[PDB]
């Protein structure tokens, strides 16, 4: 709607354009500008719960690209783990059924369900799909987020180890729960800083997750470090203490 | 005598043209624009890219391509 708008302005603009009117283009381009740099800027409640199921649709068409045959194979995504639980069996459920939605339009295989309304189902409908060299196979990772430094509670950090292991514990019961679920919930990631958080601050945390089924952890070291050699260390202290098995992965080793 | 009046509000006035003096099997109406497209390119040529001369030359050669998309079928004798 926007495109196709603008190109339909610019072309009765395409000989000349009225100095009045033409201020008004000026200084919407400006404005949507600024908000963008802005958006950008903060990156580095109504924000997600939008629609929530369609615009993950639209994600994997915008990775999937034009063409029979997508762009990219392998896909995982970063989704900070909800607070209630009855929130997280929504947020994923969304994700699957966006994916489902996805593979559905592509891929002319049956399904169980044509509506699968649970998690549940979309598993059922997900488990008769092979990849093919086309579609695009995912894996998802919930990522952590940690807090800035509260003093008390013995520790400097210890309610957001408290907040972390009240996420972490919403996630153990999902994948008992539904036993098929450790095929896409294949990895969990800690990114927000390094500071805030010590990286050995995870290693009880990520053990534990190791102990039901997660199979995959990756850790995100913060690239702000106040000294090149306070950052190598930082990356030696994920090394050493982390529970990291052969083939894991780090992120963003400036350091 | 008429034109030489209206040549001397403003009315342009296109110079006589004549059937017979023309090929028998070219119409009237691709002439009559050739004697039209001839005082408008002229008028252009004077212009020689001063203000809005863009604008003009533009709209008036996607006019003469619209007229030639149908200046064919008028020669043409049948249907096809």
């Amino acid at each position: 709607s926007e495109f196709c708008w603008l190109t339909g302005l610019l072309e009765k603009w395409r000989f000349n354009a009225p100095e009045g009117l033409e201020r008004l283009l000026w200084i919407y381009l400006l404005i949507q500008n600024q908000y963008l740099t802005l958006l950008v800027q903060r990156d580095d409640m109504t924000e997600l719960r939008e629609e929530t199921e369609k615009s993950y649709l639209s994600r994997f068409k915008h990775a999937h690209g034009a063409g029979v045959y997508s762009q990219v194979r392998y896909l995982e995504g970063r989704f900070a783990p909800k607070s209630d639980p009855n929130k997280m069996q929504k947020l994923l459920f969304s994700v699957l059924r966006g994916y489902w939605e996805y593979l559905s339009a592509h891929m002319s295989m049956e399904w169980v369900h044509e509506k699968p309304l649970t998690i549940s189902q979309v598993l059922d409908n997900l488990e008769l799909v092979e990849p093919h060299g086309k579609c695009v196979e995912l894996a998802l990772v919930p990522h952590f987020i940690k807090r800035k430094p509260k003093n008390g509670e013995a520790y400097p950090h210890a309610l957001l180890f408290k907040d972390l292991k009240n996420q972490a514990a919403i996630l153990m019961d999902m994948l008992k729960s539904e036993p098929r679920l450790t095929g896409w919930i294949r990895g969990v990631d800690a990114a927000a800083n390094e500071m805030h958080a010590p990286p050995e601050l995870f290693c009880p945390l990520f053990r534990v997750l190791a102990k039901s089924g997660i199979a995959h952890f990756t850790y995100h070291v913060g690239e702000d470090f106040p000294h090149l050699i306070s950052g190598i260390r930082s990356i030696d202290d994920a090394l050493r203490f982390l529970p990291l098995r052969n083939g894991d992965r780090l992120g963003h080793c400036t350091a | 005598s008429v034109v030489k009046s209206l040549n001397s509000v403003n009315i342009k006035c296109l110079p006589t043209i004549d059937p017979t003096k023309l090929p028998r099997h070219e119409p009237i109406l691709v002439t009559v624009t050739a004697r039209l497209n001839k005082m408008v390119s002229d008028k252009l040529k004077g212009y020689w890219a001063s203000n809005d001369y863009r604008k003009q030359k533009e709209q008036w050669q996607n006019h003469l391509a619209q007229l030639q998309r149908g200046l064919h079928l008028l020669t043409d004798k049948e249907y096809k």
